[PDB]
RNA sequence: AGCCAGGAUGUUGGCUUAGAAGCAGCCAUCAUUUAAAGAAAGCGUAAUAGCUCACUGGUCGAGUCGGCCUGCGCGGAAGA
């Protein structure tokens, strides 16, 4: 399990890569094998992208660390976030082609500049 | 099966078992099997039990037996009237008072030891519990 | 139906019950674990 | 740090002690040093859960008696034979 | 969708290959000799893993992958069989250059981030069969 | 607790075996991508495949787990 100290440190790591990151993408992680997920983790370390699946009420505490607070309603449902620490984009262009490749899950809401991007307009990134 | 090598006298008075135990504490191992109830332990009982907890530890750690069957019990056989002396010596026993420590143990995981002691106590006539050695 | 005075859980799927003032052990998995006290 | 609350014993002997033990309280003593001995009673539970740690035996504790602390160590302790209980504690002035 | 480990230029014995993927609708001799035509390049005596992909029409496509961590560690330490008592009894040796060759072969075959991750997974299979890394 | 999801690569770890592939048996039990995934807790195979579990993300919404000490009860408990 996870002690309160565990959760505290992890909130500090998500808040710490969130401050350092240029852009983020929140998505549904449900209904996909660990094979295709390690495939998007290779396509992740190759694109500079930091991949995570983190607790929701943990990510309200980490995203209270600004300016991703427009995403706190995007945390209802299973949360997989892609932070591109190197470049903006390359998460939002990789996820739409991974979700069209799999035809599972969603890829719900993005965040850039301090604002949230609705699901059909993430083609901006 | 334990029994005194040689004795001063061959037979004994039935005696009583009264009052409480000496050696209430675990002086060797980390754990011990203490007796809550009061009763006589034949050598057979002690041996069978020691066996049980020897299977249980797969011959690891170490086992002490703190009790000894030093007092001889007699029985006249069947179909024999009263008198004509005292009966012949059948077997040996150890008098047990509440709070004696029958076996000690160490060099083993606690969980496993509670187990082995349950299996050991299945073979014993008297009420028993598990105990840990303490500082002071 | 093992009928005895010491009744136990023989696996993880065995579930203890008191029916009509009897203690029984019921299993979904293993019909051989079906017990009653007596 | 361990702080034990206590009262001064107004009685003595086997009878007093066994009424003490019936009430879920138990007798102990404080001696050593220039002073006279001080016999006191304690709550069985508090102390039973307190000596459930090891340091209790290696350390300087305090005893609150009629507003007044004393600083002591655990000297020897006699336990009931089969029961998870304490018959008595020798406290030596620290 | 089946997998087997088949020796280098070899195929079509009855107990190892034919029944296993032959109850799945696969033509046996095309797998056999296109796999000996592909893996003719693998050294004789090394089992090489082959992933067979079967479709509803029985026409299959197989990816022959690089020889196992255990087989490239049998050959890079020189040995034949690894340990029956691993890290208790140790049966051979490989310098870090062989860990890195086997982990370039398996850099084609791993999930690893760096050749240090693949060298560390070949390190793991190096501690599994008993072999010493020197 | 339930219910949705995943339970990954090296790899069928080596030994052994006509076969052992997490699951006859012997020994190690590492490392990777990890939210998590035991060189696997059970069913399964000629050996696989196939099925849950450990573990983790989701939904849910406030108490829950199991020992210790005791009070009174239950079973153990059949005869002319
Ligand atoms: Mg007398
Ligand atoms: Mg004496
Ligand atoms: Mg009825
Ligand atoms: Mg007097
Ligand atoms: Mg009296
Ligand atoms: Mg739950
Ligand atoms: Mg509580
Ligand atoms: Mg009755
Ligand atoms: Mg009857
Ligand atoms: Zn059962």
């Amino acid at each position: 399990a996870l002690n309160l100290q565990d959760k505290q440190a992890i909130v500090a790591e998500v808040s710490e890569v969130a401050k350092g990151a240029l852009s983020a993408v929140v998505a549904d992680s449900r209904g996909v094998t660990v094979d295709k997920m390690t495939e998007l983790r290779k396509a992740g370390r190759e694109a500079g992208v930091y991949m995570r699946v983190v607790r929701n009420t943990l990510l309200r505490r980490a995203v209270e660390g600004t300016p991703f607070e427009c995403l706190k309603d995007a945390f209802v449902g299973p949360t997989l976030i892609a932070y591109v620490t190197e470049h903006p984009g390359a998460a939002a262009r990789l996820f739409k082609e991974f979700a069209k490749a799999n035809a599972k899950f969603e890829v719900k809401a993005a965040a850039f500049e301090g604002e949230l991007i609705p699901a059909s307009q993430i083609d901006r990134l | 099966m334990l029994q005194p090598k040689r004795t001063k006298f061959r037979k004994m008075h039935k005696g009583r078992n009264r009052g409480l135990a000496q050696g209430t504490d675990v002086s060797f191992g980390s754990f011990g099997l203490k007796a809550v109830g009061r009763g006589r332990l034949t050598a057979r009982q002690i041996e069978a039990a020691r066996r049980a907890m020897t299977r249980a530890v797969k011959r690891q750690g170490k086992i002490w037996i703190r009790v000894f069957p030093d007092k001889p019990i007699t029985e006249k056989p069947l179909a024999v009237r009263m008198g004509k002396g005292k009966g012949n010596v059948e077997y040996w026993v150890a008098l047990i008072q509440p709070g004696k420590v029958l076996y000690e143990m160490d060099g083993v995981p606690e969980e496993l030891a509670r187990e082995a002691f349950k299996l050991a106590a299945a073979k014993l006539p008297i009420k028993t519990t598990f105990v840990t050695k303490t500082v002071m | 139906m093992k009928v005895r005075a010491s009744v136990k859980k023989l696996c993880r799927n065995c579930k203890i019950v008191k029916r009509d003032g009897v203690i029984r052990v019921i299993c979904s998995a293993e019909p051989k674990h079906k017990q009653r006290q007596g | 740090m361990f702080t034990i609350n206590a009262e001064v014993r107004k009685e003595q002997g086997k009878g007093a002690s066994r009424r003490l033990r019936a009430a879920n309280k138990f007798p102990a003593i404080i001696y050593g040093g220039k002073e006279a001995p001080l016999a006191i009673e304690l709550d069985h539970d508090k102390v039973m859960n307190m000596q459930a740690k090891a340091e209790f035996y290696s350390e300087v504790l305090t005893i609150v008696v009629d507003g007044k602390e004393i600083k002591v160590k655990a000297q020897d302790v006699q336990r009931h034979p089969y029961k998870p209980k304490l018959q008595h504690i020798d406290f030596v002035r620290a | 969708y089946v997998k087997l480990q088949v020796a280098a230029g070899m195929a079509n014995p009855s107990p190892p290959v034919g029944p296993a993927l032959g109850q799945q609708g696969v033509n046996i001799m095309e797998f056999c000799k296109a796999f000996n035509a592909k893996t003719d390049s693998i050294e004789k005596g090394l089992p090489i893993p082959v992933v067979i992909t079967v479709y509803a029409d029985r026409s299959f496509t197989f990816v022959t992958k690089t020889p196992p961590a255990a087989v490239l560690l049998k050959k890079a330490a020189g040995i034949k069989s690894g340990s029956g008592k691993p890290n208790k009894d140790k049966v051979g040796k490989i310098s870090r250059a062989q860990l890195q060759e086997i982990a370039q072969t398996k850099a084609a075959d791993m999930t690893g981030a760096d050749i240090e991750a693949m060298t560390r997974s070949i390190e793991g299979t190096a501690r599994s069969m008993g072999l010493v890394v020197e």
